[PDB]
RNA sequence: UAACUUGGGAGUCAGAACAUGGGUGAUAAGGUCCGUGUUCGAAAGGGAAACAGCCCAGACCACCAGCUAAGGUCCCAAAAUAUAUGUUAAGUGGAAAAGGAUGUGGCGUUGCCACAGAGUGACACUGCGCCGAAAAUGUACCGGGGCUAAACAUAUUACCGAAGCUGUGGAUUGUCCUUUG
């Protein structure tokens, strides 16, 4: 409820390992946003796909 | 007049100069004249 | 002609050739040394050619120390052959020189004549060199 | 005297007694409509600002609700047996600006 | 729909004159190509030529930067085996001054049927006078 | 210009078959090896092929047997 | 001549060490008696000058933590390709 | 948001380039054989002048609406002849090495305070350039015109730019029956 993650870059040309991390956050389409509460588990996920998403 | 890509002085009298963007070596002895190095 | 008297396997994989040197980065035996700033293979025939051209300038002055040795052998297939049908045959012995390893060492001479001796030895090798001394 | 109104995602410059075609509207044929968002009023009148000027609404009467001419959407890939043909008729609404 | 297009009826072309005394070749030819094309006004209408007539006086005294008077060579062939001619830039300014300027401008226009009618609105003269005094060309400052 | 090499044998899948802290049955195989890389701890036997199997149920744990050696044990649940 | 030194806190990233070796400074560590491995910084050209005076086996009046400590140079790393040092150790006496 | 089990019907067994870890070859090949990713295959659209495999991005249909990505903003050709501060004279950019040299900047070392008066010698360490540099129809390794900044570094502000995304209508399937919707 305090973190909002939006998808900037596309998943084409990315390893399949990084495609499962975006699907585990709820980002289907490009420029889509979600609201999640911060925690050690959710913070390490956006740290894996840092170059594909931005956090406000 | 020698035309070699490695122009160097041979004795103490010779001198190295630059003419029209090219390394020249003019010396008192006409033997030690080199160009284009 | 430097070559080991015996080896376990005549045919070996070629060295890595990429990276940086492990040891031999300082001058321990002599006084004036010769560093390397480029990576390449030093054939044993290129060593005897540089050693003769170096010790000749110093008729009987001092001693020279060869710091490398051609342990690794390389192979080459005969002329006019297609690919496959096995491996080649030993043709020489090489070493691996990386930026920082001392190649030759000279002692027993002066500083002004050590530069001329190590200069004629550097034109025989396929790498770029730098005149170095012992560290403080 | 003209005005710039935003009606169907686009912007149109209107004039008194003019036939314009816009996107489909929920109003019936013969009734009236009123555009609330006006972006610019000029021409003969005094110049006004933006994004939306105070009041200055436009009223217009509905004329007809029909469909445009039919098109044929055909695409294909060569050497690959995959073709598809579609059809389309886009609906529209005609209005007449009676008062600016 | 709601966009204005200019046809043959509502087009007004003006005559301008440019002075080439103390200007660079390439820096001057680019701005003249804009006047000939018609991109200076709000009624562009790409499929119709709306440009203006322009006149360039003092075709001589065209300045070069660097060693361009000698190291710039103009090549041309003649559809004959081995036939190829070459003229340096410094020599072209001495013999045919207008050709040096007229070809640098025509190389910036599009090569079409309409891009050929626009290049015919240029008149370059080496002297300081122009014969077209019947019209009223107004001077123009390059920006 | 023929050669004399080119022959090899089939790979024998060795190594660990159960992880650490996993629940096993009373006849499961814990390790295939050639020799004794891991010694049989308590509640773990040793086969005729130096295979390590478990005798009872419970969690499997790898331990250390002195210096530069190790063993594997099985403890009952609860 | 005395080693005028400053301190650096936290964990210095890899980029800042490269930026430290370019501005003319050298990292060092004092791990003597009671100093508790205090990480310290020092100038490059002022270190070569002082060791020429006293010698390789001489004491140094180093100022760390805004106080004087008598330390010597135990060992240092040297990059032979760029004829300059990269690290200094200080064993307090 | 998928996995496993049972049954019905299949196709495939000639793969390619690119990045990377390695054998073989000659630290040759758009070579050949393996490991790990991506795209093509079966993928339209924008960029690289043209160019299945490279960079950006996955087309349900319609619109004379808006915002961005990679790449770009003197003219061809949509958008800065934008701002501050330096470097480079070769048309370098917009083809090549060992080696040679008073080309020109930046930061240092150090002995005579003369060399022929305020300047003067010798090295270390780096930025950008010069020589080495010769092929066959026609300029011909900038896409063209042309350019000493419209070149290269560095630090900030605008804008252009795709079938990506948003805006406004419409056709289907599926799923919640918050609204026979």
């Amino acid at each position: 409820a305090k973190l909002q993650i939006t998808l900037t870059r596309s998943v084409i040309g990315r390893p399949e390992t990084q495609r499962k991390t975006v699907e585990a956050l709820g980002l289907k389409k490009t420029n889509s946003s979600v609201v999640v509460e911060d925690n050690p588990a959710i913070r390490g996920q956006i740290n894996k796909v840092k170059h594909l998403v931005t956090v406000e | 007049m020698k035309v070699r890509p490695s122009v160097k002085p041979i004795c103490e009298k010779c001198k190295v100069i630059k003419r029209k963007g090219k390394v020249m070596v003019i010396c008192e002895n006409p033997k030690h004249k080199q160009r284009q190095g | 002609m430097l070559l080991p008297k015996r080896v376990k396997y005549r045919r070996q994989h070629r060295p890595k050739t990429t990276g940086r040197s492990k040891g031999g980065n300082y001058v321990t035996f002599g006084e004036f040394g010769l560093q390397a700033t480029t990576t390449s293979w030093i054939t044993s025939r290129q060593i005897e050619s540089a050693r003769i051209a170096m010790t000749r300038y110093m008729k009987r002055g001092g001693k020279v120390w060869i710091k490398i040795f051609p342990h690794t052998p390389y192979t080459k297939k005969p002329l006019e052959v297609r690919m496959g049908a096995g491996k080649g045959a030993v043709e020489g012995w090489i070493a691996v020189v990386k930026p920082g390893r001392i190649l030759f060492e000279v002692a027993g001479v002066s500083e002004e004549v050590a530069r001329e001796a190590l200069r004629l030895a550097s034109h025989k090798l396929p790498v770029k060199t730098k005149f170095v001394k012992r560290e403080e | 005297m003209f005005a710039i109104i935003e009606t169907g995602g686009k912007q149109i410059k209107v004039e008194e007694g003019q036939e314009i075609f816009v996107e489909k509207l929920d109003v019936n044929e013969g009734d009236t409509f009123t555009f609330d968002k006006v972006l610019f009023v000029g021409g003969d009148s005094v110049k006004v600002g933006a994004p939306t000027v105070e009041g200055a609404t436009v009223t217009a009467t509905v004329n007809k609700q029909g469909r445009g001419k039919k098109i044929t959407v055909f695409t294909y890939k060569r050497r690959k047996n995959s073709k598809r043909k579609k059809g389309h008729r886009q609906p529209y609404t005609k209005l007449t600006i009676d008062k600016i | 729909r709601q966009t204005f297009m200019a046809n043959e009826s509502n087009i007004e072309r003006k005559w301008y004159v440019i002075d080439a005394e103390g200007q660079t070749l390439g820096r001057l030819s680019s701005e003249v190509a804009s006047i000939l094309r018609g991109k200076n006004k709000v009624t562009y209408t790409p499929h119709v030529d709306t440009g203006d007539y322009v006149i360039v006086i003092n075709a001589s005294k065209i300045e070069f930067t660097g060693n361009k008077e000698t190291d710039k060579v103009y090549y041309r062939h003649s559809n004959h085996p081995g036939g190829i001619k070459s003229i340096t830039a410094g020599e072209l300014r001495r013999t045919n001054p207008e050709r040096l300027i007229e070809n640098s401008i025509k190389g910036m226009l599009p090569s079409t049927r309409l891009g050929e009618k626009q290049g015919k609105k240029l008149f370059v003269y080496g002297g300081a006078e122009h014969p077209h005094a019947a019209q009223q060309p107004e001077n123009y400052e390059l920006r | 210009s023929s050669t004399k090499n080119g022959r090899d044998s089939e790979s024998k899948r060795l190594g660990a078959k159960r992880a650490d802290g996993q629940f096993v049955t009373g006849g499961s195989i814990l390790y295939r090896q050639r020799g004794t890389k891991i010694y049989p701890g308590e509640n773990v036997g040793r086969g005729g092929d130096d295979t390590l199997f478990a005798k009872i149920d419970g969690v499997v744990k790898f331990e250390r047997k002195g210096r530069d050696k190790k063993q594997v044990s099985v403890y009952a649940v609860a | 001549a005395s080693l005028k030194s400053i301190i650096r806190q936290g964990k210095q990233t890899r980029s800042d060490l490269k930026q430290l070796r370019k501005s003319g400074k050298v990292p060092a560590v004092v791990y003597g008696y009671g100093t508790k491995n205090v990480s310290v910084k020092v100038d490059e050209v002022e270190f070569i000058k002082v060791i020429r005076e006293v010698g390789r086996n001489g004491v140094i009046e180093l100022g760390v933590g805004s106080k004087t400590i008598k330390v010597m140079v135990a060992d240092y790393q040297f990059d032979p390709l760029k004829n300059q040092i990269t690290h200094i150790d200080f064993l307090a006496i």
